[PDB]
């Protein structure tokens, strides 16, 4: 009752597992659909026909799955550029029952509004919902654990043409921001709305290397094929964003401390391998290199001021979150609905 | 006990809200050891050589 | 020769390692033989140690422990009997094997005590069994402890009868290989590939057993698995080829109680 | 745990033959969730898997150090001098059934510390038992069975 | 300690029956055959006889918790068809191939130590 | 009354295999009426299939060749049995799930077999018996 | 182009804690941080005469294993003659769902 | 620490060996991994076993459980 939203769902490998068993690819034999139908308890003894008969017996697994799904339950829902005959298998249809098309991923059996959950708890009642948690999960882990699945170094390489295009941004970026340096240093650049020229010429910069990250990052994503664990978790919606995914490949970025730039901790510098009076990007706290590459020292420190920030964040506001917490409830204890509806 | 006999406190209010002397700084480059710090009231104030 | 039965073919073998080829038989079947193999076969080991002396700078248990997975001859396991069914109090003559172990660092240079110096003590009755296991050159065997001058163990160990599904130090099988299907042209494994996948997985040994596929063929959707090629290693206790008959029979015992627990109860129901 | 901030605890208990096995019979000692390295990005933990595995089949001590010229390419050309898959995957088998797995697995050697908290240590109950002299109430401590 | 004791994976309680079978009450023909103290090992082996038979309609089993050794294992056979009667016929036949398997091992076993 | 409800002879232009690895989706024209084309998901792997071949395409009601499997078990094929299905080449089982109007003089069928999903636009008049809820699809090459 | 001192190596700007992590840099910093804290948590041989000393609590490893992948700075810990774990063979892997 | 008997992996027995593997690397000065496969140890989880142990019964062996000071 915080969000009127359900708060359990299906998740991680379980979550991982629906997803790869509902694709278009995946059909399964005689034997595995025996011992997946005896394994849902609440079977009625009845063996789907399957959908292949000739020139062998094959199901899919969106009939399998179905099984366990109780009868009597509708759902519809329209993705992206999805027609009544979805060429993406994107959206959901299910009629009384079946899985007629569409994938079933986060945004179907996760704690979402108006997902299977929500409508099959607000139609039936706590308890079918209650048995359907299980049901999905025993067919779900009993498929998986003759599947297989795994994840390794393999999946966070990229293919040598994108490093280049990679590696090009980054030098792109540099250039302007090295041409709005020089731009600046012979007092031609012009003050913005309201806000001093420092000011200015660092907005320029920050923007201009976050834009650089971002856009390698989507280069490093799209590169990714299909059979990628990672790009397979992050579809799924159990683990992980593109953020990851670019700072593992890509690029880390630009580290920062209390919202600005790695200020010069030392007269005139930031770092005593430097010189005085040095704005380039390299030397104010940016990590263009990946956690595959490796960091060099200098980026690494910054990575850890960066990192010591946060860790501060929780360990102090831990406490005054709690002291505020508790000033709310004491205040507000003793507030009842009574008979008069006031 | 290595990592024992090489520590030092800073006498600071372990509650003290000041944020700037738990804060790495650019002058611990090479005499403190930035990834080693306690976690809970005592980050960033107790530190490694 | 057997015409409707599972085949065989061994192409090596040597004292601890056989390496065949089963073929016309289901998968299940070999699986549970694989599995019965490792799991459920009976072997001799030491299941109990008391000790008088113990001048060592280690443990009890922890020389308990090691004792506990030395490895001894068990050929004729057939002709003891489990000491939860001997009549006899505590160990029997009959329900187990009694050793000694005896050691004292006289000398100023360091002692080893290996698994040489255990010596048997009880009746064996005419039957090979209890030896200790002894695979090196030396002859020492597993060496057990250390000692210096004047530093004695003194110890008595009592070793009985059971499987490997209650430790680990009664299995007789140390690893066993089980491969089929090498061209994967049954489409049971999925490959991971950069550019090629052809070429970033090796080839296994068996390939040259089994003709390549051609690229003009359609799928095969009627085949199933019918050859196996498996290697079974023993650690020393049983032969080998011991090693693979009784689990077959194993796996026959296990059948024939199934069957002869439904005759019975077929003959209950009648009543 | 392991050198990388991933740690966790025995969830359950497996005997050698419900444990997936590789073609030349070799069986995992653990086996933990892939779904932890993503939003950790612990790439240096896959990277001390392939060297380490790297390392115990070729015999000799395998650097790590910061900063250095070793990389992720030269670990996996060594690799593939022994006749491994580069990016140390391998084919594994079920153990119930004895099957194919259709998916791969990533497999290697690793370093693990046994920490200083046991389930042995924190385990405790109470049905009733002793009091406190002022206040009457159980006393506080596991080793004085309190409340 | 809560560690339960390892010899209770092979030795059944008093009062324990190896066996027990009770009609299914959704499918005619229908039998749950419950067995103790085994594993995977033989309820794979005898669901993949029982697939062999052109008579059996249905045959699967599962193992519901991994601590505890028993599994169920469900038959269903065409009318006139005893499922009793399908679960001998299967020993039958694996006993029959075991004893074949050996006699071929022995045979070749032989062979090689007269060739080694 | 014949338990087949339609059939006809198509011709395939181009096949589409997307991302997927077994299954591809074709579209094809009906070379006897002009007003008849089909788009239909496969399972190549099992029954390939090419640009510009002709495929007899029929719709039917049941496979057994004379007059309750719907509520009833599948049953394994025995030894002996003949049925509808011994004559083509690939049989699929599916359910119906809209029937659109295009316009006046066409409609098109929505099937769904188990996820592969197929659309036939046809006259209203071949496809007039369309209105079942289950049907057989089957292919002879 | 005028300097003065050299670094005599990038790798003492670290503890004695976070010498033993093997590639720290390709780690992220908190996870660097959460190792040294748990680093002093894992049994091992605290010293090599711990036969005699009756300390309030010991906890003692049977068979403790120097690590196939070790930093070069080890060397000085002496982590090679009283090591704190073993090498487990791991798989990464979906398996049962435990 | 005395070497462990067995393989904590595939069962084997690598006890007995430890003697006979130090003996090639200072009388023959062979390299470690030809060493490790002179003895039979194929599969990587033997040549861990071997490879990386720490023999610590050298050190306790040269003391007492008596009088150790601080």
């Amino acid at each position: 009752p915080q969000s009127n939203k359900p708060c359990m769902g299906i998740v991680q490998d379980t979550l991982c597992g629906i997803r790869k068993l509902t694709l278009r690819d995946t059909f399964i034999e005689l034997d595995q659909v025996l011992n997946m139908l005896y394994w849902v308890p609440d079977w009625d003894g009845v063996i789907p026909t399957p959908a292949i008969i000739k020139p062998k017996p094959l199901w899919s697994g969106k009939q399998i799955l179905s099984v366990a799904i109780p009868n009597g339950i509708h759902l519809q829902r329209f993705d992206e550029g999805t027609t009544l005959l979805s060429p993406k298998d994107n959206g959901m249809l299910i009629i009384d029952g079946q899985i007629i098309f569409g994938v079933v991923e986060k945004k179907t059996v996760g704690s979402s509004n108006g997902g299977l959950i929500h409508v099959v708890t607000r139609e039936k009642g706590p308890q079918v919902c209650a048995k359907l948690f299980g049901n999905i999960q025993k067919v779900v882990n009993f498929w998986l654990l003759h599947n297989g699945f795994s994840t390794g170094i393999g999946d966070t390489i990229a293919d040598g043409p994108t490093m280049r295009e990679i590696t090009e941004t980054i030098a792109e970026a540099k250039k302007k921001v090295l041409d709005v340096t020089k731009e600046a240093q012979a007092n031609l650049l012009t003050a913005k709305h309201g806000m001093t020229l420092r000011e200015s010429f660092e907005d320029n910069v920050v923007r201009f290397l976050n834009e650089a990250r971002d856009k390698a990052g989507r280069l490093a994503e799209v590169n990714l094929k299909d059979l990628n664990n990672v790009k397979q978790m992050v579809m799924a919606g159990s683990k992980g964003s593109f953020i990851n995914i670019a700072q593992m490949s890509a690029c880390v970025g630009q580290q920062s401390v209390e919202g600005k730039r790695i200020a010069f901790g030392f007269v005139d510098r930031t770092l005593p391998h430097f010189s005085k009076d040095d704005y380039s990007p390299e030397s104010k706290g940016f990590v263009e290199n990946s956690y595959l590459r490796g960091l060099t020292p200098q980026e690494f420190f910054f990575h850890a001021m960066g990192g010591r920030e946060g860790l501060i964040d929780t360990a102090v506001k831990t406490a005054e979150t709690g002291y505020i917490q508790r000033r709310l409830v004491k205040a507000l204890e003793d507030i009842m609905v009574h008979y008069d509806n006031t | 006990t290595l990592s024992h006999l090489r520590r030092t406190n800073t006498p600071i209010g372990r509650d003290g809200k000041l944020a700037k002397p738990r804060q790495l700084h650019n002058t611990h480059w090479g005499l403190v050891c930035p990834a080693e710090t306690p976690e809970g009231q005592a980050c960033g104030l107790v530190k490694n050589l | 020769m057997s015409e409707e039965g599972p085949q065989v073919k061994i192409r090596e073998a040597s004292k601890d390692n056989v390496d065949f080829i089963l073929s016309n038989v289901d998968l299940a079947m070999a699986n549970s033989l694989r599995r019965v193999m490792i799991a459920e076969i009976p072997t001799l080991a030491i299941d109990s140690v008391e000790v008088e002396t113990n001048t060592t700078v280690l443990a009890d248990e922890f020389i308990a422990h090691r004792l506990g997975l030395i490895p001894l001859q068990s050929m004729d396991i057939e002709q003891l009997e489990y000491s939860r069914d001997c009549f006899c109090e505590d160990h029997c003559d009959k329900c187990s094997v009694v050793l000694t172990l005896q050691a004292f660092g006289e000398s100023e240079s360091t002692t080893n005590v290996y698994s040489k110096d255990l010596v048997i003590v009880s009746n064996l009755m005419g039957r090979n069994i209890g030896h200790p296991i002894i695979q090196d050159k030396e002859g020492n065997g597993v060496l057990i402890c250390k000692l210096r001058k004047g530093q004695e163990l003194k110890l008595t160990c009592v070793a009985k009868k059971g499987i490997a599904k209650e430790h680990a130090k009664w299995g007789p099988a140390a690893a066993i290989e089980f491969e089929y299907d090498p061209w994967n042209k049954l489409k049971h494994t999925d490959y991971w590939y950069e550019q090629d996948s052809a070429k970033e997985w090796p080839q296994s040994k068996n390939c040259e057993y089994e003709d390549p596929p051609n690229e003009g063929d359609p799928f095969d959707y009627k085949a199933q698995a019918d050859t196996f090629y498996m290697n079974v290693e023993s650690v020393g206790s049983i032969p080998v080829d011991q090693v693979v008959v009784r689990g077959i029979d194993t796996l026959q015992k296990k059948v024939a109680s199934i069957l002869l627990a439904l005759t019975q109860m077929d003959q209950d129901k009648v009543n | 745990a392991s050198r990388h901030g991933q740690k966790g605890t025995i969830g359950i208990t497996y005997r050698r033959e419900d444990m997936p096995f590789t073609a030349e019979g070799i069986v995992p000692d653990l086996i933990i969730n892939p779904h932890a390295i993503p939003s950790r990005m612990t790439v240096a933990h896959l990277i001390e898997c392939l060297l380490s595995k790297v390392a115990a089949l070729s015999g000799n001590e395998g650097d790590a150090s910061p900063f250095t010229d070793i990389t992720v390419e030269g670990i996996s050309k060594l690799l593939r001098e022994h006749g491994y898959q580069s990016r140390g995957f391998e084919v594994m088998y079920n153990g119930h059934t004895g099957k194919k797995l259709m998916a791969q697995i990533f497999f290697g050697p690793t370093y693990y510390q046994r920490l200083r908290h046991m389930v042995d240590d924190k385990i405790h109950a109470r049905a009733r038992g002793p009091m406190q002299v002022l206040t009457r109430q159980p006393v506080e401590g596991r080793s004085r069975d309190g409340g | 300690m809560n560690a339960p004791d390892r010899f209770e994976l092979f030795l059944l309680g008093e009062g324990e029956s190896k066996l027990k079978i009770d009609p299914d009450t959704k499918a005619p023909n229908a039998v749950v055959i419950t067995f103790e103290k085994e594993d995977h090992t033989l309820g794979n082996l005898i669901r993949a006889e029982l697939l062999n038979d052109r008579k059996v309609l249905f045959a699967a089993y599962k193992v519901e918790h991994p601590f505890f050794a028993r599994f169920k294992l469900r038959i269903q056979t065409t009318e006139g068809y005893d499922p009793k009667d399908a679960l001998k016929n299967a020993c039958n036949s694996i006993i029959n191939k075991l004893g074949a398997l050996k006699t071929n091992f022995e045979t070749e076993w032989n062979l090689q130590t007269l060739a080694a | 009354m014949s338990n087949t409800l339609f059939d006809d002879i198509f011709q395939v232009s181009e096949v589409d295999p997307g991302r997927y690895n077994k299954v591809c989706r074709i579209e094809a024209a009906s070379t006897t009426q002009d007003q008849c084309k089909l788009t239909l998901d496969i399972n190549v792997e099992l029954f390939p299939v090419a640009a510009q071949d002709s495929l007899t395409v029929t719709i039917a009601s049941s496979l057994n060749l004379e007059d309750s499997s719907a509520t009833r078990s599948w049953r394994p094929p025995q030894a002996g049995d003949r049925s509808l299905a011994d004559d083509y080449d690939y049989v699929m089982y599916g359910t119906a799930y809209k029937f659109e109007e295009v316009s006046k003089d066409l409609i098109a069928v929505y099937y769904s077999f188990g996820g592969l999903l197929m659309r036939l636009e046809g006259n209203y008049r071949n496809l007039n018996n369309l209105k079942q809820e289950n049907a057989y699809l089957l292919i002879r090459r | 182009t005028t300097f003065t001192h050299c670094e005599i190596h990038p790798s003492m700007i670290l503890g004695v804690a976070a010498s033993i992590i093997p590639f720290p840099d390709h780690n992220q910093s908190p996870r660097n941080t959460y190792q040294s804290a748990m680093g002093k948590q894992a049994m091992g041989v605290f010293l090599t005469n711990y036969n005699v000393r009756m300390d309030t609590m010991a906890n003692i490893l049977y068979y403790p294993q120097k690590p196939l992948g070790t930093t070069r700075a080890m060397e000085y810990l002496k982590f090679r003659e009283l090591p704190a774990g073993q090498n487990a063979i791991v798989a990464i892997a979906c398996y049962s769902g435990y | 620490m005395i070497v462990p008997v067995r393989c904590f992996s595939c069962g084997k027995v690598v006890g007995d060996k430890w003697e006979s593997y130090l003996n090639l690397l200072q009388e023959d000065e062979l390299d470690e991994g030809t060493a490790l496969s002179r003895l039979g140890l194929k599969r990587y989880c033997c040549r861990r076993m071997i490879l990386t142990h720490v023999d610590l019964i050298e050190k306790f062996l040269r003391y007492n459980p008596l009088e150790k000071r601080d």
